């Protein structure tokens, strides 16, 4: 929990979503660590471009699919601990209403139904846009994150069989 | 019995709009169109009479085109089978509540198609499939118009719209299922969901409509239950306009009606689909492009007179 304890100010909101996955942690992490290919598990991503190798400070340009409140987002890699399985990303651009969005995703070992499994936790802190409440912003972000972690679980478990 | 269909990807990267035009897709039990008393007056109430019907459909897909295409391929088959079965049951009722029966047959049809899409029921492909057709975040609007000699029956599910150009006045045969609707907001919030203003009113701040086929990741807030409107045909009726929001977001009902009627009359005075109605649909599509739409555009025009 020490990695998902943000200190939000009153004009912001912060929350977290979790997902249990019936797959070993190094497979799920092998998926999550591909900073250049978020479409690997994000259902809303249609295209992603990134220049150079993946390093702290790398910036990917993401295009999302139809039926969404936005089309593109510019996201920078803030942290990638390979052995601790920690990925932290900050939104730095795009045409969306998620200003100062920062997220931390951690992958942990866990026994599920007697078999090797994975606990994924993703927390975030974001500025509440003008006109919305905290509950609305956190609800919207939690919905997108829940979809992303559900898809990550399905792709990870399909890669085990 | 005469229509034209214009459809373009437009200024978009992908095509996720689909449409259907199936003539004689089914035989409608006449007891769904006339009361048993008016038919008994002509002695046409003992056996099971049937009147052939045509089906037109527009399906605005999002997150992909798989669900829209599937609706185009399946909705008319399922609806035809359902009407066929209901024909063997209308004769067992002293008085037929026609509107409730249309609502039930379209609701069961749309729910069946949605269950096939989500994988809750199996589907026939000599082979059977049970997995979902596509990802949970893929969905589609569905507006269908059953046209027959006596009535037009409209089933709407989403923000695509159909307009009847009647006389000097356009009559909307479907109300857009945007989540900001008072009854739809009441339903969604009553189920524990949220309607959030996030670049438009959206379910959970994500989807800009409250009803669609598929989109199982937003259930039970997004439902595939359609709203049905039964309208009798009159000699005032000129044409039907079925379109996705690629037209309605930039063209109003009145402008679409006057433009389509003028284009049909112009083609007729100057001179399988119909050439005049096709000219009307093409004119509407290119008019939506000219106004500045960056969306997929699908327009079906059905000449009634
Ligand atoms: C799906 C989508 C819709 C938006 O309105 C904003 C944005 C384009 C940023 C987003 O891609 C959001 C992505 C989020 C919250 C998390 C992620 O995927 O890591
Ligand atoms: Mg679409
Ligand atoms: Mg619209
Ligand atoms: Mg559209």
């Amino acid at each position: 929990r020490r990695f998902h304890r943000h200190e939000p100010r009153d004009h912001q909101c912060s929350s977290a979503v979790a997902k249990h996955i019936k797959a070993p942690v190094h497979l799920v992490w092998s998926l999550v660590r591909r900073f250049d290919q978020p479409q690997l598990f994000k259902p809303f991503v249609s295209r992603c471009e990134m220049k150079g190798n993946i390093e702290i400070g790398s910036v990917r340009e993401v295009n999302v699919k139809s039926g969404l409140p936005a089309t593109r987002s510019t996201e920078r890699l803030e942290l990638l601990d390979d052995n601790e399985h920690i990925l932290s990303v900050r939104f730095v651009g795009g045409d969306h209403r998620l200003k100062n969005y920062s997220s931390i995703l951690t992958v942990h070992p866990e026994v599920i139904d007697g078999r090797p499994g994975t606990l994924v936790i993703e927390s975030f802190v974001v500025d509440v846009p003008e006109g919305n409440t905290k509950d609305e912003t956190c609800y919207f972000v939690e919905a997108l994150l829940k979809c992303n972690l559900k898809s990550l679980a399905e792709v990870s478990e399909r890669l085990v069989v | 019995p005469v229509w034209g269909c214009a459809s373009t990807r437009g200024r978009s990267a992908e095509m996720e709009d689909a449409s259907a035009a199936v003539p004689r897709f089914a035989d409608v039990p006449v007891r769904l169109l006339a009361s048993r008393r008016d038919l008994d007056a002509l002695g046409l109430d003992a056996d099971a009479l049937r009147l052939p019907a045509h089906l037109f459909g527009v399906f605005d897909g999002h997150g992909g085109a798989e669900v829209a295409n599937y609706c185009r391929e399946r909705i008319h088959v399922v609806l035809s089978a359902a009407l066929a079965r209901l024909g063997k049951n209308l004769g067992e009722m002293g008085e037929v509540d026609m509107k409730e029966h249309w609502d039930d047959v379209f609701t069961k049809c749309f729910q069946r198609v949605d269950d096939e899409v989500s994988g809750r029921v199996t589907r026939v492909v000599g082979e059977v499939r049970s997995e979902p057709v596509t990802a949970e975040n893929v969905g589609s609007t569905a507006v269908v118009a059953l046209v027959c000699s006596s009535h037009v029956v409209v089933a709407n599910c989403g923000d695509s719209r159909i307009v009847l150009c009647r006389g000097k006045e356009p009559v909307a045969l479907s109300i857009d299922h945007k989540p900001d609707r008072k009854d739809e907001r009441a339903r969604i919030e009553a189920q524990g969901g949220k309607v959030i203003q996030w670049n438009g009113y959206r379910v959970s701040g994500i989807l800009a409509m409250s009803r669609s086929i598929g989109d199982r990741y937003l259930k039970p807030f997004v439902i595939p239950k359609p709203e049905v409107m039964v309208v009798p045909r009159a000699k005032d009726d000129d044409c039907l306009i079925l379109a996705s929001d690629g037209l309605w977001d930039v063209v109003s009902n009145e402008e679409a009606c006057k433009v389509a009627r003028r284009q049909i009359l112009l083609w007729h005075k100057n001179n399988s689909t119909d050439p005049a109605a096709q000219a009307a649909a093409d004119y509407l599509m290119r008019l939506a492009l000219k106004k500045g739409s960056e969306d997929n555009i699908t327009v079906i025009v059905v000449d009634l007179k």
